């Protein structure tokens, strides 16, 4: 979507988590407040949006 | 009220104990109260500060 | 952060002669930084050499490498090349393509990620 249309989602369940996004694209920012990076897996994150 | 004085003494201690553990859920300008947290959330070389 | 740096080119230049290198990147990375060349001249210490903004709208020159270089990158592949004119007969160093992980140098000193050091030797 467009930057002023931008969508959101409400991730709840279902396949895997992380570790795939780590190489979908070459080269990718991931910045990250808060949460570590590199600690992104074993946490349970509530609230999450996209 | 007869007994004021003693009442008092059981409730001062009391009640500064009361806000002694109370006073752990303070952030203190920290991003989270429970310590375990933000040794799960933060990475260790930047979860000290 | 974890990036990888894919950089090639070099050969034998000579008095006079010029550079044409590349430097891709590929991984993540906390922040977009700078990509660029760290040489050591060589047994010296590890100097910059011209620096690159991430959105090419920063460019770096510095005396030792003034008017005989430059850094450009490939709008297509992402590999920045390192493209000079007339370069002099005393670089026959080692060139790293280090990698500041930040977005603005405000010191050259600490440098995030870094790179392979190209060796060229400068002789006819
Ligand atoms: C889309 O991105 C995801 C991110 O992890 C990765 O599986 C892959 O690059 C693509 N696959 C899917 C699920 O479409």
């Amino acid at each position: 979507a467009s930057v002023y249309a931008w969508n959101r989602k409400r991730i709840s369940n279902c396949v895997a988590d992380y570790s795939v996004l780590y190489n979908f694209a070459p080269f990718f920012a991931f910045k990250c407040y808060g949460v570590s990076p590199t600690k992104l897996n074993d946490l349970c994150f509530t609230n999450v949006y996209a | 009220s007869a007994l004021g004085k003693l009442q008092d003494v059981v409730n001062h201690n009391a009640q500064a104990l009361n806000t002694l553990v109370k006073q752990l859920s303070s952030k203190f300008g920290a991003i989270s109260s429970v310590l375990n947290d933000i040794l799960s959330r933060l990475d260790p070389p930047e979860a000290e500060v | 952060s974890a990036v990888q740096l894919q950089a090639s080119g070099g050969g034998f230049v000579q008095p006079g002669g010029s550079l044409r290198l590349s430097c891709a990147a590929s991984g993540w990375a906390e922040t977009f930084g700078h990509m660029g060349w760290f040489r050591q001249a060589p047994g010296k210490e590890r100097e910059f050499v011209s620096a690159i903004d991430w959105w090419d709208t920063v460019h770096y020159y510095a005396d030792s490498v003034k008017g005989r270089f430059t850094i450009s990158r490939d709008n297509s592949k992402n590999t920045v090349y390192l493209q000079m004119n007339s370069l002099r007969a005393e670089d026959t160093a080692t060139y790293y393509c280090a990698y500041w992980d930040m977005d603005y140098l405000q010191n050259s000193i600490p440098v995030d990620y870094w790179g392979q050091g190209t060796q060229v030797t400068v002789s006819s």
